[PDB]
RNA sequence: GGAUAGUGGCCUACCAUGGUUUCAACGGGUAACGGGGAAUAAGGGUUCGAUUCCGGAGAGGGAGCCUGAGAAACGGCUACCACAUCCAAGGAAGGCAGCAGGCGCGCAAAUUACCCAAUCCUAAUUCAGGGAGGUAGUGACAAUAAAUAACGAUACAGGGCCCAUUCGGGUCUUGUAAUUGGAAUGAGUACAAUGUAAAUACCUUAACGAGGAACAAUUGGAGGGCAAGUCUGGUGCCAGCAGCCGCGGUAAUUCCAGCUCCAAUAGCGUAUAUUAAAGUUGUUGCAGUUAAAAAGCUCGUAGUUGAACUUUGGGCCCGGUUGGCCG
């Protein structure tokens, strides 16, 4: 019998059941009630502007070993802290106290990527300046 | 131009405005273009009007050079191509003047100052003049 | 181990040395030309199978 | 507002876009016909999966069906007045049996080389673009221009081009110029 | 019965006690205007639709109302609320979610430009008005086509092969080049003409406008997925890279660079959302002994589902279809 109602006029106990079992996928329960938009630091948003609070070295994980270099940073649209990475050599010198940033994602959605624990936002644009025109000199920062 | 032969096709006579209405191309090989004028003076010939009577539009010279394609009206008189041309038209082929009209932003201002008077406005000037001196 | 400063140290360490002036290499269908002749007419790249990008042994 | 004015891509990147086989395939395609771009290749492919997806609706379709007769006599009358189809393989069948080949074999490059006013397929795209060659009498600078099956006998040289009888160019008539001042 | 233009608990008066609901009433959330539609799919489907069309609703909130045929009208009035403007301090005057434009907000979105020439609209009206609308500007949101170089001779070095007077020049080489030549052109200027409401562009075309240092194509990548480096210098689990596995602890094919190569190419990457992949939403089409999952067991209402049986077969024609008998 496969468990499931077969009969012709059993369209709504399917119906239901499909309901009570769509909340068990990990996507699609985070869509309608709206953790996105409710908890996540951007509220749904590809990208946010921020301060950096402080510059923070970040121990990687294992089997790795090194300091990645992060910013705590407070967005401005919510006032929510963040740690963010600042992803390439030296562009942590870039970043000074009390910049204005823009933080992306880490393209793994929501998660950290790999052996950095618990950052899951980079840093993109500093003081409205490109972090890699920067980083290969096709900018000045204003530093102002 | 060189080898003009300028043709006329869909040459449809529309008495409503007494007109003969055809879609006109010159071939113009080795030369750039034709301009408006000996444009009108080649049509009026051929349909055996006065270089006015004639009306030509619509030009596009197609890929290549060679020939282009405009739009021809030929008026059966001077009177009926005053009448019925639109006034830029006739400055574009230089029969009218061009109207003096102040600019839109001018004129619109124009519309809103004297909404803002109530009839002639002759007796309010002689009371603004006379509270300004006093 | 260990360094909050310091930052950027190998990318400052690198003895830079600029890019050697060339002949500017051919752009679109004639760039494509050039790997066509490169890859398919000019074998001679092959050592058994046919390598793009052979060290120099 | 205006009514919106309709537009449509006309290429499809592939799946598993590093198959060795397909990269190498195309570029033998790419270096054999001239094309500047695999762009060029995905719009022919694309361009061959769309007759090809229709002629395999309308093949399993009953036969002479009104819709199937309809469809199918024009999708073959287009495709053999272009003449990627040719006329003693008229079945539909043979439509499906097309490759990408045959479309960049009637494009406007291959057939000014095939006609022999080019040196190849290189020096015919820079003479497409550079408005020296010509269809029916006018001047056509698209490489991709598709030729009609009655066109090859309008293709050649353009009369605006110093090699269709026209002035004699420009850096020739600078350098005559330059002649003729030197030996002023 | 009032009221309405008009039906009606729309309202009033008397009366009866009814109406909806586990076939999900009522209540809450919606980061919800609805639809035609959009993206993506073998089939089923999943997600999106503020937005060019249709239909609703609003002019900061809320209400009230004059004129008119049509208004709860707001580029109309009244009041309150909240804002906010000028006063000579008594008064007065406003609603950009119209067009531009400014601030704020943000990741996130243009000119305080020209015009009624179209398409239409309105008026007493062929003539006027129309930031409706069109034109231009900004504009790498997207889509289309498509420049960034072609050709010859020698030098360079072999393969078909005239003869193999080899395999020589190498006849046709095909490629390699700091070899050299003429030839073509557009991008951009530019007389002009068309184009336009007038223009700007496009389309056309006199004059000018390629030889590299030029008129220079980038964006990502080279360990696997996923084709492209066991090349060189630097760093030495540091710096850093890396979507995942992983690389780096003084021989790094993975970091910083050079060279070389690869992919897409006036495009390429990145972040988020979403779809196919996903038979990981499973109606088609999942799984439940051990991987997550069979309630401790039974009863039972709603729901879903539920044994067989009732006119059959046979004769009689007509007329349509594939046709083939028959050319």
């Amino acid at each position: 019998g496969k468990g499931k109602p077969r009969g012709l006029n059993s369209a709504r106990k399917l119906r239901v059941h499909r309901r009570n079992n769509r909340w068990a996928e990990n996507n699609y329960k985070k869509r309608l009630l709206g953790t996105a938009f409710k908890s996540s630091p951007f509220g749904g948003s590809s990208h946010a502007k921020g301060i950096v609070l402080e510059k923070l070295g970040i121990e990687s994980k294992q089997p790795n070993s090194a300091i990645r270099k992060c910013v705590r940073v407070q967005l401005i649209k919510n006032g929510k802290k963040v740690t963010a990475f600042v992803p390439n050599d030296g562009c942590l010198n870039f970043v000074d106290e009390n910049d204005e940033v823009l933080l992306a994602g880490f393209g793994r959605k929501g998660k950290a990527k790999g052996d950095i624990p618990g950052v899951r936002f980079k840093v993109v644009k500093v003081s409205g300046v490109s972090l890699l025109a920067l980083w290969k000199e096709k900018k000045e920062k204003p530093r102002s | 131009s060189d080898a003009v032969t300028i043709r006329t096709r869909k040459v449809i006579s529309n008495p409503l405005l007494a007109r003969k209405q055809f879609v006109v191309d010159v071939l113009h090989p080795n030369r750039a273009n034709v301009s408006k004028d000996e444009l009108r003076e080649k049509l009026a010939e051929v349909y055996k009007a006065e270089k006015d009577a004639v009306s030509v539009f619509g030009f596009r010279t197609q890929f290549g050079g060679g020939k282009s394609v405009g739009f021809g009206l030929v008026y059966n008189s001077v009177a009926e191509a005053k009448k019925f041309e639109p006034t830029y038209r006739l400055v574009r082929y230089g029969l009218a003047e061009k109207v003096e009209k102040a600019s839109r932003q001018q004129r619109k201002q124009k519309k809103n100052r004297d909404k803002k008077i109530f009839g002639t406005g002759k007796r309010l000037a002689k009371k603004v003049a006379r509270r300004n001196a006093d | 181990h260990g360094s909050l400063a310091r930052a950027g140290k190998v990318k400052s360490q690198t003895p830079k040395v600029e890019k050697t002036e060339k002949p500017k290499k051919p752009k679109g269908r004639a760039y494509k030309r050039l790997l066509y002749t490169r890859r398919f007419v000019n074998v001679t790249l092959v050592n058994g199978k046919r390598r793009m990008n052979p060290g120099p042994s | 507002p205006r009514a919106p004015r309709t537009y449509s891509k006309t290429y499809s990147t592939p799946k598993r876009p590093y198959e060795s086989s397909r990269l190498d395939a195309e570029l033998k395609l790419a270096g054999e016909f001239g094309l500047k771009n695999k762009k060029e290749i995905y719009r022919i492919s694309f361009q061959l999966s769309k007759i090809r997806r229709a002629a395999r609706d309308l093949l399993t379709r009953d036969e002479k069906d009104p819709k199937r007769l309809f469809e199918g006599n024009a999708l073959i009358r287009r495709l053999v007045r272009v003449g990627v189809l040719s006329e003693d393989k008229k079945k539909l069948d043979y439509v499906l049996a097309l490759k990408v080949e045959d479309f960049l074999e009637r494009r406007l490059q291959t057939q000014v080389y095939k006609l022999g006013l080019a040196k190849s397929v290189h020096h015919a795209r820079v003479l497409i673009t550079q408005r020296h060659i010509a269809v029916g009498k006018q001047i056509v600078n698209i490489p991709s221009f598709m030729v009609r099956l009655d066109s090859e006998k309008h293709i050649d040289f353009a009369p605006t081009s110093p090699f269709g009888g026209a002035r004699p160019g420009r850096v020739a008539r600078r350098n005559a110029a330059r002649k003729a001042e030197a030996s002023g």
